[PDB]
């Protein structure tokens, strides 16, 4: 459509196997503002999601701030869907805690 | 030490019938105010988002911005239409205003507007004006919009005086939150390089505010030139996480060192060494089957 | 200084025919407005132009369509007029400022059928005897009788020159049959002399009326005669006794 | 209803002033224009006001604007003969082409003049062709008496028209009564109307 967005996927606290913590969703750098955005684990989509006010930078490229509570694990799967008219399919990122 | 307060604008127009305008509020990294489509008022993000302000003087400057945001819709409307075809729907406007406050009693302040996510468009002394690079299709409709004196006027005030007082008075009212400071909390981690025998060792620092931070790979007293300073990412709770990134040849880990520097520390800077049983006992609380690995 | 000219200033339509109403303007305005006049309302926008080619519906479009070929010229088109576009309709003509410059305005009648368009019928009365003798004046009194539409223009003529003093003519022409919509109008008027002006026998006055009716592209099939743009006038003489 | 012009029509004696009014719920609310729109004829603009308490003058029109009562008023003082018209009020929602004008459904100001001597009389003129036909004049009334038309349907009516022989500087009323009927007599034409006690009704 005009520019593709760049979603990290970070975690608030140090990850721990069974200690609750935050992962968080940072999506930026995407034109036109329009923006399907979902958390998934394992495979299913997360069913309580926050988001952040839908914003912009200097450069005048968008931001948004998607955030869950998670307990994160050995073998659990955690990732950020994300839908744009500037991707013909959904790119859908993956948590990696090493990364 | 300078803080921009800034009003972003963002207006989506879908085609002749469709269009919302949502709006978010800053001073500083902090947002202040939210303004949705859906809403009829403007809604505060901090306890102090009035200012020094009166319950008055704040609903006549809500008005002033209620019918602002019904006007400039069927403004813009009507400017798609002067211009036709040479731009159609769908079109994408982003408005930056605000001033920045400078030690004494001085400010400059600011008009930007963006059309289709370009820069265009900005408001100077007494009117619109095209940027240099700008196209020519757009002098029409900033003909018509400087024709209009009495939002001339208005923007006038508005950026020369209420920005200023506003601002001097929104410092004063959030002076607690703004000078808060949250102590940062790192953990290192490693990663495969993209060259063979290599490492990535990863340093992650979170939960720091304010935003200004030191993150550095050591060896002793050596700063490793390689380390690079990731981006500032936000956290959910108005804290910033940064990552400082070292390219290490596998077998060279031993010895380094992630030393941060922040304001809320006090001196006492955090030294994570990279082999030590604080790192070993953390690094097996995250042990996992890397599916789905980058 | 900026003036709007509209074509035609009267018209005559059947229901179900194209209309095309003219405006023009030399004052180089970009932006070209259309509008309808009705009683009880104030002024609807109809359509709207920004320049040559641009065309955009106003807040009573339905009906009508709309032209600009050029900075000069905008037309409101009646593709299949109906009698509820029966209006007067108004043009005006503006640059980047608020003001806009309206035109003389366009009196348009959408009538069923042209069989009942009728031109008038018109006598001049001569004045009384008993005004003579008390007022020591006289006043003559025309009627334009049974035209449809009415559309219409009365005027006085006395020994070749046409006057306006001493004259009055009805603002609104009166129904004939007010109870029915296709009524035939009439219309009075009155022009007051001196006695001994009308007693001089070497004055002639005369009443001539101006009629909006039919045109040379109008069909017509009945037994009658065109009722078309006519002047249809009556003639008195001044009276020694 | 955007904008209301209050009263619908006006009455006033030549020379006396008058007060026309302008309410709106237009918004926003950038200028209030003030036409003169003579019958028949195209809009003529007299004053534009655009500040929140704004005051204009054109010589004889004068105007006032309160931008917060959202109301305009229009003041002609000494009227002519000559301010017979509909007076429209525009109110103009931007200060540029981008703008929508709302318009009020005007005030319509008859100026009456002043009969100095009424001398009523209601006279029967006849053709001048040897039709037999002929009409009813009632005329030299004062300006407070209002014609009444026709309650019958063979009768037709015509409303007050006053003429100036301007050499005279003499102004009188008329009304014009007619029917295609034997029965009708000028006498008994106009008394639908409030018919003076000297009106003369001279005998054919
Ligand atoms: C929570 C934060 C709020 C978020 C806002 C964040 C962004 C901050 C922007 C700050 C500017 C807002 C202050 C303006 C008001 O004081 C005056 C006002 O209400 N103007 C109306 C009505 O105007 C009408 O009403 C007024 C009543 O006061 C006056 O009478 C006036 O004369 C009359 O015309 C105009 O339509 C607005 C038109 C401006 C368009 C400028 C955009 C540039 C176009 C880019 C070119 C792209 C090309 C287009 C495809
Ligand atoms: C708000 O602040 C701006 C400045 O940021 C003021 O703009 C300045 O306005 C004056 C007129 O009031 C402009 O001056 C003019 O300069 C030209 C020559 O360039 C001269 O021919 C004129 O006679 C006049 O002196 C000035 O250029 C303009 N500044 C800029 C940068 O364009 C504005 O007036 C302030 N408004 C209020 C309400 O305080
Ligand atoms: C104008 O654009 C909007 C948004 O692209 C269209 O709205 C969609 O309408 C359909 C049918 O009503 C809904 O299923 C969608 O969910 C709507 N989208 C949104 C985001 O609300 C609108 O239909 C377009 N109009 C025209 C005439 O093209
Ligand atoms: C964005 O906001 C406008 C109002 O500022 C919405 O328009 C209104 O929608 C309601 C729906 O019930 C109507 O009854 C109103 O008459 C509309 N008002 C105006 C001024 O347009 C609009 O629908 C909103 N758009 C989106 C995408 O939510």
């Amino acid at each position: 459509i005009q520019k593709t967005p760049q979603i990290q996927v970070y975690s608030r606290h140090p990850p721990e196997n069974g200690k609750p913590n935050i992962l968080n969703c940072y999506v930026t750098q995407f034109h036109p503002p329009h923006i399907e955005i979902q958390m998934l684990k394992n495979g299913k989509k997360i069913p309580k999601v926050e988001m952040s006010d839908m914003s912009f930078s200097k450069d005048w490229s968008f931001y948004i701030l998607a955030h869950t509570e998670f307990t994160p694990t050995e073998t659990d799967t955690y990732a950020c869907r994300v839908k744009h008219a500037s991707m013909a399919e959904p790119k859908t990122v993956y948590w990696d805690r090493d990364m | 030490k300078n803080y921009t307060f800034r009003c972003l604008q963002m207006s989506s127009f879908a085609n002749r019938s469709w269009s919302r305008t949502d709006s978010v509020v800053w001073l500083g990294d902090l947002q202040t105010h939210r303004w949705s489509n859906d809403s009829a008022t403007i809604s505060f993000t901090k306890p102090w988002s009035q200012g020094k302000l009166s319950n008055q003087q704040w609903e006549k400057l809500q008005h002033m911005f209620q019918v602002y945001r019904v006007s400039f819709t069927r403004d813009i409307q009507e400017l798609v239409k002067m211009m036709s075809p040479k731009e159609d729907y769908p079109i994408e406007i982003q408005l930056s205003a605000g001033c920045e406050m400078y030690p004494g009693n001085a400010s400059e302040s600011f008009l930007h507007v963006a059309f289709q996510g370009k820069y265009v468009v900005r408001f100077w002394g007494t009117s619109w004006q095209t940027v240099p690079g700008a196209p020519s299709w757009l002098d029409l409709p900033i003909k018509v919009l400087n024709a209009d004196q009495g939002t001339s006027a208005t923007v006038q005030m508005l950026l020369n005086d209420t920005c200023p007082l506003f601002v001097r008075g929104l410092l004063e009212a959030g002076k607690s939150d703004l000078e808060k400071q949250e102590k940062p909390v790192a953990w290192l981690s490693s990663v495969p390089s993209s060259a063979h025998g290599h490492r990535q060792l990863v340093c992650h620092v979170s939960g720091f505010y304010p935003k200004p931070v030191w993150v550095m790979w050591m060896r002793g007293d050596q700063e490793q030139q390689g380390t690079h300073r990731g981006d500032f990412l936000p956290n959910a709770d108005e804290t910033w996480y940064l990552q400082a990134t070292l390219d290490v040849e596998a077998g060279e880990e031993a010895g380094l060192a992630c030393r941060v520097k922040h304001s809320s520390l006090g001196g006492q800077d955090i030294i994570l060494y990279w082999g030590s049983l604080h790192h070993i006992l953390d690094a097996q609380k995250m042990v996992w089957n890397h599916r789905h690995h980058h | 200084e900026a003036a709007v000219t509209q074509s035609p200033r009267n018209k005559v339509a059947v229901t179900g025919g194209k209309v095309t109403l003219s405006c023009n303007q030399t004052n180089n305005h970009n932006n070209m407005y259309w509008y309808r006049q009705d009683t009880g309302h104030g002024l609807r926008l109809i359509h709207y132009s920004y320049g040559a080619g641009s065309t955009e519906k106003g807040d009573i479009p339905d009906g009508y369509k709309a032209s600009r070929p050029s900075q000069e010229n905008f037309s409101l088109i009646l593709e299949l007029a109906t009698p509820s576009q029966t209006s007067v309709y108004f043009c005006a003509s503006g640059d980047e400022g608020y003001t806009q410059y309206f035109g003389p305005g366009t009196r348009l009648l959408v009538l069923e059928d042209l069989k009942n368009v009728f031109p008038p019928e018109v006598a001049v009365f001569e004045p009384s005897e008993a005004e003579i003798s008390h007022t020591q004046k006289a006043t003559l009194v025309c009627l334009a009788t049974g035209f449809y539409p009415d559309h219409v223009e009365l005027s006085w003529w006395v020994n070749g020159k046409e006057v306006h003093s001493g004259v009055c003519t009805d603002p609104q022409p009166l129904k004939e049959q007010p109870a029915l919509n296709d009524s035939r109008y009439a219309l009075s008027s009155r022009l007051r002399v001196s006695a001994t002006f009308w007693q001089n026998p070497r004055n002639h006055f005369r009443c001539q009326v101006q009629f909006y009716g039919l045109s040379e592209n109008d069909e017509w099939t009945q037994d009658r005669a065109k009722p078309v743009t006519q002047i249809v006038s009556a003639e008195a003489w001044g009276r020694a006794d | 209803t955007q904008v209301e012009q209050s009263p619908q029509s006006l009455v006033v004696r030549q020379g006396e002033n008058s007060v026309l009014q302008c309410n709106y719920s237009v918004t926003p609310d950038n200028h209030l224009r003030w036409f003169k729109q003579d019958t028949g004829k195209g809009l003529v603009s007299l004053t534009v006001l655009v500040d929140q308490k704004d005051k204009t003058s054109n010589g004889r029109y004068s105007a006032t604007l309160d931008k917060d009562a959202k109301h305009s008023t229009l003041h002609i003082t000494a009227t002519l003969l000559d301010d017979t018209a509909t007076y429209i009020c525009v109110v103009g929602d931007r200060g540029s082409a981008l703008g929508r004008l709302h318009f009020g459904a005007g005030t319509q100001l008859i100026v009456i003049p002043d009969i100095q001597n009424p001398d009523p009389a209601v006279y029967q003129l006849r053709d001048s062709k040897s039709s037999d036909k002929s009409v009813c004049l009632f005329t030299d009334f004062d300006s407070q008496t209002n014609v009444s038309q026709s309650k019958d349907s063979d009768v037709y009516i015509t409303d007050k028209c006053v003429l100036d022989m301007r050499s005279m500087d003499f102004k009188s009323n008329s009304a014009v009564a007619w029917s295609n009927k034997s029965d009708f007599a000028c006498a008994n034409a106009f008394n639908n109307s409030i018919i003076p006690e000297d009106t003369f009704f001279p005998s054919p």
